[PDB]
């Protein structure tokens, strides 16, 4: 029944990125290793918009420091609707699949 | 029996492909980090002053003068920038492979239980 | 939390009202008990162990007397039912005249001055068997399949048990465990016939074999017993890196492969054709055994194994990296796989190791196959009784008035206080007496009477009642037989208990 | 708790004499029928002893005891498993008296093993042969069914009684496994057993103008379906999603269509000729317009068969189980010399007829259309059972206990252990034996004794078998009477006798236990 797949797109929607987010938390800590590897010998940059962002170690130090605990933060709205989407679609599931054998 | 095994067997085909697909793509992700590792190869290879033919945008490229090797991007973070030295990206161009890989590999494997498992599914539905 | 002369008097209780209905059921003649449940169940038994299991105990020490009832039963099955009827006699005797003339101890040393009497007795009434002859067992057998009443295809298969557990008698340990029953392994064939029903040496393999997986007939060719420790090393002695990549696949299945074929070579330079390995195998260990075209059985159970251990009677591989013949496929040696009704066979036979053979059971169905077996039970557990102690000894009251006098006898010799014990455990022996005068349905005084009578001169040697017979005789004109053997553990079994429960007054939460 | 010593005995021996009481007439002619609203609760009608011990709920443990050991003999016998009840508490209570009198089970038990075998010894010499011939077919499947039902309804049943059993002794087979598919018939009238030498069936399904007499009998039954399932299934059942499970059923009246020219065919290769009789059977229903076209190629089709059915057609039409409509052979095709769809009630049902083999035979009673007419079915498939026997040995005996008074005749004097301690189970065995003849007798009329010493006298005149005349009360000799029991019957008895009134008399105990 749709009602079974319904709200799993909804679901996994918000787990998308978070999973992809994951990686880079996990890169969020090479990168605060990156950064505290780089003492500046080549330059540091956030990239954030098509324009090239001249940075530096502590610019992008709190920042990766922000990513990283940011790149957890988009976790949690998926545990925000991952509880919302997965659980009706429990409930659904009876619903229509008894009505259609009906 | 038959039928729920019909009914079965549509997952684990999925569950196959679902590893099938992953597993193949993460190669690709390493191609540009020996890539890099070696446009960092022949960057230090030869000097700084070379001309480089690098991709202006599509159907097009610019040329351009190379003074810096040892200026050597990594990315990771998160849409983050780290310009590193030359030993120190091939070493991410490098290490990059090795964690990328072991999340690649270990898809193989269940690669073929998901079809042992579809494979045991298929006899018993059709048997 | 039971405690003191309760629990004194329940160590009786528990243990007498297990014996007292339970003696009704001794014997061939014997009467037996009905059961019914709440549930409705209805059960109609001479079989204690049986009856053991469906009832109740609301005391442990009715509780640990089904723990020294299997006992008994782990040990052979039968005499369990009899072994109950001893102790729930002493303590339902001795303890209240001791225990209120004051000890647990007394009767306990007395319990061993009791076991001694008996084996002393036991030294005079029982009398050497020979398994040399069938009947000079199978009189015994006979007497012991027919205790549960089937002498139709049980007896003559009882020859198999009379030959089976007999010829699996091996392994002397130096004191010589050799006497033995478990060695001997059932066959199980769908189709045939008890008649047809006969041994193969060593172990007939019908566990594990549904179909070849060994050839089909192997007459010379070595059955051999690869015993784990055929996994890889891809170093020397070592285990490197797996494969991973391309040349890892290459390389290092390799480097698993040579140490291997190195565990290989050993087993075909034995010269084997079929070769059954248990768990512990290589795909690596086989396609060389397949590179010389000699079946390697692999992931195949323990006992199988040890069956085929000891049916070639090769041993169990204990260095896999330096092989011998004499290790596995010893002798000869024979592997036959036979469908004999559905299932193909592995008979692994000819074997070295001292014989050794199993029981071939074929029954048309499984049931006339089963009928036969579990008699058979018997022999087999009374073969090794023979073998254990090749001394048959009159049945009956025959050592039981003996023991009595010899122990009341110690009580005028020793005229201590452990007489009074004596006195209460010679009174023990009475038991069989009793229970056949029960089982006959005669008037037990005058034969009590008439067999102390009879131990008045032929000190009941080969006299007691034989309830069967209904009569105070010689158990040589009955031909009743058993065992020292038998006779003194299940004698010795509920002295061990007698001690036992009367060791407990407490129990604590 | 426990019962114990006497107690594991008496509650035993107790219940032994109701249970022996209220069906000491389900027997002989003197035998009375029984009803249940009680034990399952239904509406339920029933004679015979180990039948109406399993209707109730017997919670006594050995009422449950002997409807095992009873069943076996119940099996061949049919009758007698009533009378095996009441002679083993005939014995109980001798047995008990010496315990009464105080005396061991045990050694009493022992005392019935020779008497029993003496009897056994007595009864090969008791055994008289009357081969079988219909007249002691006829008096032994009446005096089974004087016992079961009427006399009346004895020789009205004992004509289609021995109607089948001709057929059987043409199979020369002993037993009847088959000749046994009995039809039951809406009708107002219990007595009307029809003999058909072939099957019934309740079908000829939806359609008439099939040509419903079939003379020359061409049979397909098959499991074909020329109808099916329109509920919805995906997996079998309803599934979740709705849309799935409607794939299915437009290929269902396309394929009955097919069939039906592949029928067409199937008649002019099997037969060309509507003069040649075509019949179809099939397990499964028939849509109209199949069965419509098949009644136009001169073909009746039976739709929804049962597996007896389509074998026993397959067996006594020499029919067919084959699974197509599609061209097949006709000599598959099973025969029968007469085909009818024959119609009593609503129902139209099929009496086909001079089958290929007279194996499958129906006798095909009418009836109230009730647990009566349940009730008359299961006796003559007993007088049968009796007749059997009678069929199995060769020495059919006198009835209504001729052979009882002659064993106590024969045992009790001499003692046949010329010893005591077993004559006690002896003088106990020898008194079992009496209840039956004795017990019918006095509730039939006149008494045990005086009726006894009547055929006591005249066994002790003749020792020949004067059996009871339970048409009186009175002994008369039961070889003239025709009650007559096989030697099969006696033989079975004393051993379902002796077996489980011996083991339950050595029970040392009983126990609730768990």
């Amino acid at each position: 029944v749709e009602k079974y797949q319904q709200l799993q797109k909804d679901l996994s929607k918000s787990m998308s990125g978070r999973q992809k987010l994951e990686a880079q938390l996990t890169e969020n800590n090479i990168v605060k290793e990156e950064l505290a590897l780089l003492d500046g010998s080549n330059v540091v940059f956030k990239l954030l918009g098509p324009v090239l962002v001249k940075q530096e170690l502590g610019e992008a130090r709190a920042t990766v420091g922000k990513r990283l605990d940011y790149i957890t933060a988009e976790i949690k709205r998926y545990e925000s609707q991952l509880r919302d989407l997965e659980r009706q679609s429990e409930q659904q599931r009876e619903t229509l699949a008894q009505l259609q054998q009906e | 029996n038959l039928p729920q095994l019909e009914m079965l067997k549509n997952q684990l085909d999925q569950e196959v492909e679902f590893l099938s697909t992953s597993i193949a793509q993460l190669k690709v992700v390493q191609t540009k980090y020996v890539e890099a590792k070696d446009c960092l190869n022949v960057l230090n290879k030869s000097n700084e002053g070379k001309e480089l033919l690098v991709p202006l945008t599509s159907s097009m490229y610019v040329p351009g003068k190379l003074h810096d090797v040892e200026h050597v991007l990594i990315d990771v973070g998160t849409g983050y920038y780290v310009e590193k030295t030359a030993e120190d990206a091939k070493d991410f161009f490098k290490r990059k492979i090795d964690f990328l890989t072991k999340q690649m590999e270990k898809i193989q494997p269940a690669l073929q239980e998901k079809h042992a498992m579809k494979q045991a599914v298929m006899e018993m539905m059709s048997q | 939390r039971e405690s003191g002369r309760k629990v004194q008097s329940g160590n009786i209780n528990a243990a007498k009202t297990i014996a007292d209905i339970i003696r009704t059921c001794l014997g061939p003649k014997s009467m037996m008990k009905m059961l019914l449940d709440p549930m409705g169940g209805i059960v109609m038994t001479n079989d204690g162990n049986a009856i053991l299991r469906e009832i109740q105990v609301q005391h442990p020490a009715a509780k640990s007397m089904i723990e020294i009832s299997r006992t008994q039963d782990e040990e052979v099955g039968d005499g369990t039912t009899s072994v109950i009827i001893l102790a729930g006699e002493m303590l339902s005797v001795a303890e209240h005249f001791l225990e209120q003339q004051m000890h647990p101890t007394v009767v306990i040393s007395a319990y061993r001055k009791a076991l001694d009497d008996m084996i002393s007795t036991l030294k005079k009434i029982s009398i050497p068997v020979d398994i040399s002859d069938s009947d000079m067992m199978l009189n015994i057998i006979n007497s012991s399949i027919t205790t549960k009443a089937i002498s139709r295809w049980s007896s003559l298969a009882c020859n198999i048990a009379l030959d089976a557990v007999k010829m699996v008698q091996f392994e002397e340990n130096g004191r010589k465990e050799i006497d033995i029953k478990k060695y001997a392994r059932v066959e199980k064939i769908p189709g045939g016939i008890i008649e047809d029903s006969c041994v193969l040496r060593g172990v007939m393999i019908n566990k594990d074999v549904t179909h070849p997986r060994m050839r089909r007939y192997i007459k010379n060719p070595r059955i051999v017993l690869l015993d784990s420790s055929l996994e890889y090393k891809k170093g020397e002695s070592q285990t490197d890196i797996e494969i991973t990549r391309e040349e890892d696949f290459t390389r290092i299945l390799q480097m698993e492969e040579e140490y291997i074929q190195q565990l290989c070579e050993d087993i075909i330079q034995l010269k084997p054709d079929v070769v059954i390995t248990e768990k512990g195998i290589s795909d690596l260990a086989q396609h060389y055994l397949m590179r010389a075209n000699i079946t390697a059985i692999r992931r195949v159970r323990k006992t199988d194994n040890n069956r085929i251990a000891r049916a070639c009677g090769a041993r169990i591989v204990s260095r896999p990296e330096e092989l011998r013949e004499d290790d596995v496929g010893t002798g000869a040696g024979l592997l036959e796989i036979k469908k004999i009704g559905d299932e193909y066979f592995t008979f692994i036979t000819d074997c070295k190791d001292p014989k050794a053979c199993t029981i071939l059971l074929r029954g048309a169905s499984k049931e006339i196959l089963s009928e036969v077996e579990r008699n058979l039970q018997d022999a087999m557990q009374v073969c090794r009784n023979v073998l254990l102690d090749p001394q048959l000894v009159p049945g009956g009251g025959a050592s039981e008035m003996a023991v009595a006098h010899a122990l009341t006898e110690k009580s005028k010799a020793m005229t201590g206080v452990e007489q009074w014990p004596y006195r209460a455990v010679a009174q023990a022996l009475e038991v069989i007496p009793r229970t056949l005068i029960q089982n006959c349905g005669a008037s037990t005084i005058r034969l009590l009477t008439s067999l102390r009578a009879k131990h008045t001169q032929e000190n009941c040697e080969t006299w007691g009642v034989n309830g069967e017979t209904g009569t105070l005789v010689d158990m040589k004109e009955l031909g009743i037989w058993e065992p020292l053997a038998v006779k003194l553990q299940t004698y010795k079994t509920a002295v061990e208990t007698a001690v036992l429960l009367l060791r407990i007054d407490d129990i604590v939460s | 708790e426990v019962a114990r010593a006497q107690a594991a005995l008496a509650v035993n021996i107790s219940a032994a004499r109701g249970l022996q009481d209220v069906l000491r007439t389900n027997l002989g002619p003197k035998g009375t029928m029984k009803m249940l609203v009680s034990g399952a609760g239904d509406i339920k009608l029933t004679k015979d002893g180990n039948v109406l011990l399993h209707e109730m709920q017997i919670q006594h443990p050995t009422a449950s005891l002997i409807a095992k050991v009873a069943t076996a003999q119940d099996d061949i016998t049919g009758d007698g498993t009533t009378s095996n009840v009441l002679i083993i508490g005939e014995l109980l209570k001798q047995a008990d008296l010496y315990i009464s009198e105080g005396l061991h089970p045990r050694i009493i038990t022992e005392g019935f093993e020779a008497a029993k075998e003496k009897a056994l010894q007595f009864l090969e010499e008791v055994k008289v042969s009357r081969e079988m011939d219909r007249e002691t077919l006829i008096d032994v499947a009446r005096t089974s069914l004087r016992t079961k039902v009427h006399a009346e309804l004895a020789d009205v049943l004992t004509e289609a009684v021995v109607d089948s059993i001709l057929a059987i002794k043409k199979q020369d087979e002993p037993i009847d496994l088959f000749m046994i598919e009995i039809m039951e018939m809406k009708h107002k009238s219990e007595t009307d057993t029809s003999l058909i030498r072939g099957l019934v069936l309740d079908h000829g399904a939806r359609h008439p103008d099939m040509k419903k007499r079939v003379e020359d009998a061409y049979i397909l039954t098959c499991n074909v379906s020329l109808e099916y399932e329109k509920t919805e299934v995906n997996s079998g059942f309803f599934y979740k999603s709705a849309e799935e499970r409607e794939k299915l059923v437009k290929a269902e009246r396309k394929f009955i269509e097919d069939r039906v020219k592949k029928i067409i065919e199937l008649k002019r290769k099997v037969c060309g000729d509507s003069d040649k009789g075509f019949v179809v059977i099939n397990q499964k229903g028939i849509d109209p317009f199949s069965l419509d076209a098949l009644s136009k190629e001169g073909i009746v089709a039976l739709r929804r068969a049962k597996r007896r059915n389509m074998e026993r057609l397959t067996l006594a039409c020499g029919g067919v189980a084959l699974n197509s409509f599609d061209d097949l052979s006709p000599d598959c095709l099973g025969h029968a010399g007469l085909v009818y769809e024959y119609t009593l009630g609503e129902e139209k049902f099929t009496f086909i007829e001079k089958c290929n083999n007279p194996r499958s035979v129906t006798l095909l009673i009418k009836g109230p259309n009730k647990h009566t007419l349940t009730q008359i079915k299961d006796a003559v498939r007993d007088g049968l059972r009796a007749v059997k026997n009678a069929i199995d040995d060769g020495c059919v005996v006198p009835g209504a206990g001729a052979v009882e008074v002659a064993m106590a005749e024969a045992l009790i004097k001499h003692k046949p252990s010329v010893k005591g301690r077993a004559q006690l189970g002896v003088q106990a065995f020898a008194d079992a034996l009496l209840i039956i003849p004795k017990v019918l007798a006095q509730n039939s009329g006149f008494d045990l004794q005086e009726t006894l010493v009547k055929i006591q006298a005249e066994h002790s005149e003749s020792g020949q078998l004067v059996g009871v005349d339970l048409n009186t009360g009175e002994p008369m000799v039961a070889a003239e009477v025709g009650v007559w029991d096989n030697y099969c019957v006696k033989k079975q008895l004393l051993h379902s006798c002796t077996v489980i009134a011996t083991n339950i008399l050595l029970v040392d105990e009983i126990m609730r236990a768990g």
